[PDB]
């Protein structure tokens, strides 16, 4: 669904996010 | 300062590709981010509508000073901040608080210091 | 026609109780038919047919199950008596379908004492209590079902486990299935083939066989008659004038010169000596049969003091099997404990080989002949005994460890049920199944084991939190003790696990995503430099979140803005930060980004919050990217950082930063440097990436390295080591400045600024070498002068600056008198001016 | 004569500063020579002569170590260099051994770039550091030595180490030598054999050779002359006729028909081409030699033009040789992984062995060849250029390995030193032995290690707790996740270490004392069932135990009853009690009995408070006595039991209690009570231990559990199982029985009791017995029928109530209409009757 | 006791061997120790010498009933007992002390339940 | 020497004790 692919954006978006900080904190 | 627009004018001269002393509203960014600011694509644009008003789509020299002078260029939202003040502007978007108030009551030159 | 056999059922109901009472009591063959009918009667409703079964309170239902899903050791008897079953569940009353289904759960606690022979019926009870007008049935089998049969289930693979694991053999079996052809579980606690005597007459041919063997066909005169009986015999002499003791089988009768005749027996025959006569006018006789230990039904007391005497005699010749057995058991643990200390071969596993394969399965096969003649002889002689007067649990291991892979199956259908899952895990499946079935077993068992570990965790809490608390634990010592085991081996099956573990789409993948970065930082931390930990450990952990980073391939200005803000940062995630609150936080910031007094004010704060939270919170990719040990590694991290620089310029920006950064750290990688260089042609491919570069001091930096690494070269000069893959790292710094000279700006600026001395020097220094000459250093050296006579060819200007540069460096290396130096320049000068 | 040397050194020591000049440029066999002769020098007092090496400030001196104890490949010149060390450090002037000695040391940092020549240099240091009118030499030696060469040994030591862990083929090299003939580390990153070229003419003969060879002789006509070059050439043409080219070796004269002639060379002659020529009137000549890298000094550049020519081909030969190296080490790392997956071997290993010991053997050795060629070249060829214009350390694993090997040996030197050991324990030498060097090596370092790392541990505190708590740490993980690895192979060299360190008789046995308690008891109740575990922990600590138990073999009524009081509890010991508590209570419980108002009052006020803190402080024997899976558990905790009751009479009753409180348990043990029965008949051998266990009332208990056991067997019959040890325990029951009726008394008792029913119920249950009815079963039968008639001969008055027995048999066995069991007692009276 | 008399004869007949009613000296330690108790070597010796005074070796049963009699048949050295006055016998021969009379002021009754 | 001897039969009495302790307890 629609709001499923959403919620995937997301969810790599919130890892991705993990990940950047991870590496320039 | 005087080294400042030296430097300006030396990172300028090298977007400047056909040396007419203007160079294209894509490239400010580029240029901009290449003296050590980070502005943000919605600042960009806002730059490129203020400055381009003819819409030419080019920039001189002298303003290419004036984008980044603005650019170079709080306290009272918590406001001495205390650990119930930090409380209620946490509340509205105990031991942690108080390792936050120990490691920063907090007046403004302590709050300096750890911006 | 089943439909005509239904109504013929239905209109004589007693027909099919007469045949049910009798079947407990036919041969197989007439079993295999009346199984047949039944199944046809059950194909039209049969509801009133159903009832037969359940006369005598159930009683005749239960002996149906115990005789015939159970006990019979036929495979399609029992799969057919399933067949029956489904066929009576399936067009049964109610109250009847939990009786049958009763009586199918009531022989869980026998079921393993036989064996293999539990397929079906488990096959059965899974199609059965699977939940699928049926509201009611799945109301029936929750009726039936009770705790106590979950119980008994977990308390009998317990015990089986137990069994298995607290096994003296165990570690035998383990370390022999490794190395050598590993088929079996030794250790635990024709005419002519067939005849041993053999008479002749003028017509007539008696032979007396090695044992019982039921015959279903002979395949080889005018007529031929066959005679058999399963009398046992000492010498065919007593055989030989006593006709009455010969049972006439088939008679056959053959055409001229028939040289082919196959004589094939509705009925098997069971004889220990059989007579062949040519009644009326080479022979090869050749018969397909078993072994067969249902010996003649006894008949008088004589013959049950034969029978004594066979079991005595058997019972020692089972005795002398069983001690060769052990005596050849010796050797065997003798050189199994030698594994591990040092034809092309260790000829340790060869003994191993030959021990095992031939000689001890040679002895364990005539240990288990002398043991069924002895069941069949104790059989008949106690069925003598109580007309006259009128399964226990076994040790195997490959009994237990096939009721073992059945019974994870069986956890995996029960899983499904909530109920069984809670009361299981309540139990402690998860710690039983972690413990002992994922790291022992078949392939097959694995897999299904860890599949139903997978289904008990699903939709459960805690169960995900107690068994990332063994896999951690397990792994980080492993990790500590590295040095001392097999990493590959001892965390091959738990690292399988969290990759299957964290691929499952409940709520609590970040759990999981917790522990993959906890390992994934050990792993840096203690064994970075370690090839084994980060073939096994650092690469897992990478992919895995690679695999969570990677979208799945299917306001704009909001969704920028929001990106710009940092929402969560490691550090606080590390210490209990949920992705819900990521997702309020980006709500909320995209809010008040829409309203931008009130939404200004909610934005600013909640900005400078969350700074304030990662300064109170308040190298790897150096270790990782250049590794030099694997290059899967370096790949990795480059395709991860092209993922995350994908994304966001100014984070593209900051990464070109830092890759920058790393550039001095190259001169000691060498060829390891290979993909970053790559990564960093790929990213700078932009000419705004170049001047960006150019404005931060680039490419006085690149001159600068250059000057470092042929500095080095030279050093080495002296020394006579020869390494091929000299200059690599000198070749890529090359040609980065290639890249860069190849924008007209950037070359007036690197002419202005008179960094022309750093190439022309090098030039000199690399011509100079000639211990260090490699074909890299050639090809860089040539690309040196291109580099030369590309400057010199622009302008004029360019000649005089070098020209002046060639005049300060004959200034120097002349008050340094060398000669070779000013030699090289003056001759660039002759060829500049002429 | 050494003295008039030594007087002709004295009087002429202008000659042997001379020949000290001379040496560093003399080749090496007149190198011999003047090393025998200043060995000799220094045989007589030199103290005068010593002072020539100290010219130039001891720069001469560090030239010859350097020179001799290191570079020069040769292992008989450096140990000569070694012994003339020695007695120069043994003539020589006090400042003079200071200064020798500090140009020794002063190699450290250089050693480890030497490879194996090391040897001699530190078996010379090891005998002169060695603490031995020798005071004021200890006083040099400790002035000389600083604590940075023990920080430089520590440094490198963990270098080393940390190379060879680090190293990505050691994993490759730990599974491959288990597996494999491993016997390298090849994945570190007669004239025809001779020939190459030949030509003949009327009496000479043209060799060329395939390199240079440096031939000592030449072994195969009247004048036979020889000559030799090493200049390398293309083709034999140019040397054919160019006589000015050939150097004269030596000119042999042959007696008529000689048909062998040995020509031995002084000098060895280093040649590429040799020419032998038939002066003057089949041949096989055959050379002894080794291939030498060391070529002719050119003299012109055309010669150097060759050389670079040469190094160009040569690169490439070897780069080609190493890529089929690698092309090779790439399968060999494919199968290395397979290892652990399923002619009568496992072809794996089989793969494994042809591909490096044959194939990758080969390609090493092409590849060092090449290696080599190159280097004697390049030595050249810079030995001509610096002619004309006038150590790096390795990751070779071998070498590594040999290196620390050594160092180890070098440690436990050094350990008897107290201050080097206070500086290496404070470094941590402790847990790098036990993490690295315990582990991995060969045997003789593993041993090394052990004696270093006790040596260390030897009369320094907290030591100890260190190491204990590793070994605690580590092994108890072991024990709690046994079933998934070997514990076998995880724990041998921690358990090797535990029991050597437990040997050592410092005043650290206490703690040692409580580790193996801790360690037994964990494994009793994680793993007492378990084999491994039994086997490879428990067994150890009983021995330890034992052994600590054990008195070595060479005011008494005071001591025996001191013995009578528990001084110290296990409960109270583990918790921190000491020995030193033990001897004090002991001393003040020996005072106040020698007293026994005073003393008498110590004496209780003791007694008392040490069985409150008893109190206040407050089954494995069943465990290991009976465990079915070894038989050397069961006997070693038989020998710990008697040696307990070999010391107190007391204590021996309570034990023998014990062991009768255990009977009824051997019924499920089986076979596995042998060890157990054998010592209670030891321990019951004393009449009054018969008639202590008849007063406890333990004939009834015997009369009821052969009850019990022969209702078993009888359970037992209707079950087809046939066990051939059945009746083993009722055996050892009826003979314990037996041995009880001996005494008259006790058989009066017997009979008086009124349990002649048991017996004859047991003889009626057993004569019934036909399935279960095995050899030990006839003979228990037997033992009954001989017990029956020996009762019966004794007395009437014992027939008259076996006939009272009898009779209420047969009432109660006639109301159960038993027809056999009631003739069977009608056959027993008629045969007591008549 | 009645019963108590009778296992004692029953005893005392076993190591009668020659039926005189008399044990000799040695057996007497193994005969008591097979009722139960276990005295000490120098018990046993101080019973030797107390009842065989005529040193015939031989004991009878009237006074083998005699040894045991006095064999199956404290407060006042700690002293109510402080933790105090436990720590004051203690030191002539604190929280294990406190354990002490936790699990144990320790009055004659706890102490009798606590033997 | 005689008093190592005797230290000897100290401590193997000494564990000889703890062995029955641990036993009995």
């Amino acid at each position: 669904s629609l709001k499923d692919r959403e919620e995937r954006r997301h969810k790599s978006e919130f890892v991705q996010r993990l990940l950047s900080s991870a590496i320039f904190d | 300062t005087d080294e400042q627009i030296s430097e300006f004018k030396e990172a300028f001269s090298l977007f400047d590709k056909d040396g007419d002393g203007c160079i294209t509203t894509k490239e400010l960014g580029t240029v901009m981010r290449s003296l050590g600011q980070n502005p943000t694509e919605a600042e960009l644009q806002d730059m490129i509508n203020e400055v381009d008003a003819d819409g030419n789509g080019t920039i001189d020299f002298p303003e290419f000073l004036n984008l980044m002078a603005k650019k170079m260029k709080a306290f009272r939202v918590f406001d001495f901040i205390s650990a119930a003040e930090l409380r209620h502007v946490m509340t509205n978007l105990d031991e942690e608080v108080e390792e936050m108030i120990r490691e920063a009551q907090i007046n403004y030159e302590e709050f300096v210091k750890i911006m | 026609r089943p439909r005509n056999w239904q109504k013929y059922c239905l209109r004589h109901g007693d027909f099919l109780s007469f045949l049910l009472n009798g079947v407990f009591h036919f041969a197989e063959e007439s079993v295999i038919q009346t199984l047949k009918l039944l199944n046809l009667a059950f194909y039209v409703d049969m509801e009133g047919v159903v009832d037969i079964f359940s006369a005598n309170c159930g009683d005749l239902l239960r002996q149906f199950i115990d005789f015939f899903l159970l006990e019979w050791n036929s495979s399609s008897v029992r799969t057919e008596a399933k067949s029956v079953i489904y066929g009576l569940w399936h067009h049964g009353r109610h109250s009847f379908k939990e009786s049958l289904l009763a009586a199918l759960l009531q022989k869980v606690r026998y079921l393993p004492a036989y064996g293999q022979n539990i397929v079906e019926y488990t096959e059965l009870v899974s199609l059965l209590l699977d939940k699928a007008s049926k509201q009611a049935i799945n109301e029936l089998v929750d009726r039936c079902l009770n705790p106590d049969v979950i119980r008994c289930f977990f308390e009998t693979l317990h015990s089986q486990n137990e069994l298995i694991a607290n096994h003296p053999n165990s570690r035998i079996y383990s370390t022999l299935g490794n190395l050598v052809e590993f088929d079996g579980y030794y250790l635990e606690s024709k005419l002519e083939s067939l005849k041993s005597e053999t008479k002749f007459t003028d017509n007539r041919i008696i032979v007396k066989c090695t044992g019982s063997y039921t015959i279903q066909s002979v395949t080889m005169v005018k007529v031929l008659n066959l005679y058999y009986n399963n009398r046992p015999v000492s010498d065919l002499s007593e055989l030989k004038n006593n006709w009455s003791l010969w049972k006439r089988a088939k008679s056959c009768h053959l055409s001229f010169n028939q040289t082919e005749l196959k004589v094939e027996f509705p009925i098997p025959i069971t004889a220990c000596n059989f007579m062949i006569e040519l009644d009326s006018f080479r022979f090869e006789f050749n018969f397909m049969a078993k072994p067969s230990f249902i010996f003649d039904n006894m008949e008088n007391d004589e013959d049950m003091k034969k029978g004594l005497a066979a079991i005595e005699s058997e019972s020692e010749n089972a005795h002398k099997r069983y001690q060769q057995l052990l005596g050849f058991k010796k050797p065997l643990l003798k050189i199994v404990s030698s594994i591990g200390e040092t034809c092309k071969i260790n000829r340790k596993i060869a003994l191993l080989g030959v021990l095992y394969g031939e000689k001890c399965k040679a002895a364990f096969d005539s240990v288990s002949k002398s043991v069924q003649t002895l069941q069949g002889l104790r059989r008949v002689l106690m069925s003598y005994l109580h007309q006259k007067n009128s399964k226990t649990p076994n040790n195997c291991y490959g009994c237990a460890t096939t009721f073992v892979t059945q019974c994870l199956e069986i956890l995996q259908v029960l899983s499904k049920h909530p109920r069984s899952r809670k009361q299981l895990v309540a139990a402690g499946i998860l710690s039983e199944l972690f413990e002992n079935n994922i790291h022992q077993g078949p392939k097959t068992a694995r897999a299904q084991a860890r599949a139903a570990l997978s289904t008990f965790s699903e939709g459960d809490l805690s169960a995900v939190n107690e068994l990332n608390n063994l896999v951690q634990k397990k792994i980080m010592y492993c990790l500590e003790h590295h040095r001392s085991m097999d990493i590959a081996l001892a965390t091959r099956e738990e690292m399988l696990l969290l990759s299957e573990v964290c691929s499952l789409t409940d709520e609590f993948w970040e759990s999981r995503l917790r522990l993959v970065f906890q390992l994934l930082f050990s792993s840096i931390k203690l064994g970075a430099k370690h090839p084994a930990i980060s073939e096994h450990i650092i690469l897992p952990c990478l992919k895995i979140i690679s695999v969570a980073c990677t979208p799945p391939k299917p306001n704009l200005n909001v969704s920028q803005k929001t990106r710009d803000i940092q929402l969560v940062s490691y550090l606080e995630w590390e210490k209990g930060a949920s992705y819900l609150d990521f997702v309020r936080r980006q709500y909320k910031a995209s809010q008040s980004i829409r309203g931008a007094r009130t939404h200004r004010s909610d934005f600013l704060a909640l900005k400078y919050t969350l700074r304030w939270k990662r300064r109170s919170s308040r190298s790897w990719v150096t270790e990782l990217i250049l590794s030099a040990c694997s290059q899967s590694i370096r790949s990795e991290m480059c395709t991860l950082i092209s993922l995350l620089a994908a994304q966001s310029s100014p984070r593209r920006y900051r990464l070109i930063n830092l890759l920058i950064g790393l550039l001095p750290a190259t001169l000691a990688a060498g060829e390891s440097s290979a993909e970053y260089f790559e990564l960093l042609f790929k990213m700078i491919e932009t000419q705004d990436a170049l001047l960006f570069l150019t404005v931060r001091g680039c490419l006085t930096t690149i001159c600068k390295l250059i000057s470092q690494e042929v500095g080095n070269i030279e050093s080495l000069e002296r020394s006579l080591q020869i390494d091929i893959s000299q200059g690599f790292t000198l070749h890529k710094l090359l040609e980065l400045l290639g890249k860069f000279l190849e924008v007209p700006n950037i070359r007036s600026r690197f002419m202005r600024d008179n960094l022309l001395s750093h190439v022309l020097e090098a030039l000199i220094v690399i011509r100079g070498l000639i211990v260090q000459k490699t074909k890299l250093i050639n090809d860089c050296n040539r690309r040196l002068k291109d580099l030369l006579d590309g400057l010199l060819l622009e302008s004029s200007e360019n000649k005089r600056q070098f020209i002046r540069a060639c005049v300060s460096g004959l200034q120097t290396h002349a008050e340094e008198n060398k000669g070779r130096t000013c030699l090289f320049i003056l001759e660039q000068l002759c060829n500049l001016i002429c």
